[PDB]
């Protein structure tokens, strides 16, 4: 009965997605229409800025990618994927893409602004989340992957730096830079060291299962306050990852340790989320016995924490970055490559 | 403690993605 409503929901969702997937939105705004306020963050190929839309007065977060840099780092296909996918999705815990456009030097993606800041900031500050608090977040991730996976989508970049906290205390997943639509196996080496599944590190060809392993890492990190595999140099991390040995802090409940040992299962064929019951083995786990998935989806649950917002356009919850002026060349750069954007 | 070990490690800040 509950399972059937989901299946239906999902079904209808696949239809809406396909419609956008086949005919993507394009050139919906222009740089001239916004005022650049402040850099909210930094990533590997571009930056994110707080911006204000002259005409409506709303603030948004604008992601900026430099065409040539994208090109030098071989991220063209990834960048087209990111945009094409973001424009097609629709789920309560995903950042909404508002506008997209390009110019001689860059690519722009404008989304709703999520003022609460990165989960990363708070976690590091607090040090660690109480189990129920972490379970609350994890729940949202579960449903999100449930949605995304059903669309043949693989996320590949889960980590607290990618989860923003909204006004209501809920999570918003951002950065679809490695998101891919694939029926079958994939082989690219991408992600964040601490969160990489062994198969990825082992160059074995992987599927949706890497997302579940990552969800395991995230939950451990939220509750312990440190990831399960840490070191100073990536190579050492990968070695610990591959090795298949996990230690848990004395404070984890027996339930949690059980969930975790099943998510952090080196053998894909035994890893929760990648079995006959698929997502159900997770949702059904004793650790989540308390969670009303529906209510979470509905956002009827009281968030355990609510970040402080002092006004629209308030950046208080974000770290400070050095400002770099955006420069638009007189010559069109890499036109061919980004035709579809 | 492990936490203390993490705190002193070089990877307490924001972690960038790898691609290559
Ligand atoms: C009306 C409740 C539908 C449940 C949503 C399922 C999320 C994958």
């Amino acid at each position: 009965s509950e399972q059937e409503s989901v299946k239906e929901f999902l079904a209808k969702a696949k239809e809406d997605f396909l419609k956008k997937w086949e005919t993507p939105s394009q050139n919906t705004a222009q740089l001239d229409q916004f005022d650049r306020i402040k850099t909210l963050g930094t990533g590997s190929f571009g930056r994110v800025m707080l911006v204000k839309h002259k005409e409506s007065g709303n603030h948004y977060a604008m992601k900026i990618l430099d065409k040539q840099k994208v090109v030098k780092l071989k991220q063209i296909e990834h960048t087209l994927n990111e945009k094409r996918i973001l424009q097609a999705v629709n789920f309560p815990f995903l950042v909404k893409l508002e506008f997209s456009f390009k110019d001689n030097s860059n690519l722009y993606m404008v989304m709703e602004y999520v003022a609460g800041g990165e989960m990363f900031s708070h976690l590091r500050r607090i040090g660690r989340f109480a189990e129920p608090h972490a379970r609350f977040y994890a729940a949202q991730i579960v449903l999100t992957f449930e949605y995304l996976h059903s669309l043949d989508l693989i996320y590949r970049d889960l980590k607290p730096e990618n989860l923003l906290i909204d006004q209501q205390g809920y999570i918003q997943v951002t950065d679809f830079g490695f998101a891919k639509r694939v029926k079958g196996r994939t082989w690219t080496l991408c992600g964040t060291p601490e969160y990489l599944a062994p198969e990825i590190i082992l160059s074995k060809g992987y599927n949706k299962a890497v997302d579940w392993w990552a969800l395991g890492v995230l939950i451990y990190e939220m509750a312990a306050g440190y990831p399960p595999f840490f070191a100073d140099q990536p190579i050492q991390i990968y070695e610990k990852i591959v090795s298949g040995k996990v230690r848990f802090p004395s404070h984890f409940s027996s339930d949690l340790k059980d969930l975790l040992r099943n998510l952090l299962q080196v053998d894909l064929t035994k890893r929760f989320g990648n079995l006959k019951n698929g997502v159900n083995d997770i949702k059904n786990h004793k650790w989540f016995a308390t969670t009303d998935w529906i209510a979470i989806y509905q956002r009827k649950v009281e968030a355990p924490f609510i970040p402080k917002f002092k006004g629209p356009g308030d950046t208080s919850n974000f770290d400070d970055y050095e400002e770099e002026e955006i420069r638009v060349s007189i010559n069109e750069k890499c036109g061919k490559e980004f035709t579809e954007f | 403690t492990t936490y203390a070990d993490f705190i002193a490690s070089g990877r307490t800040g924001r972690r960038n993605a790898i691609h290559d």
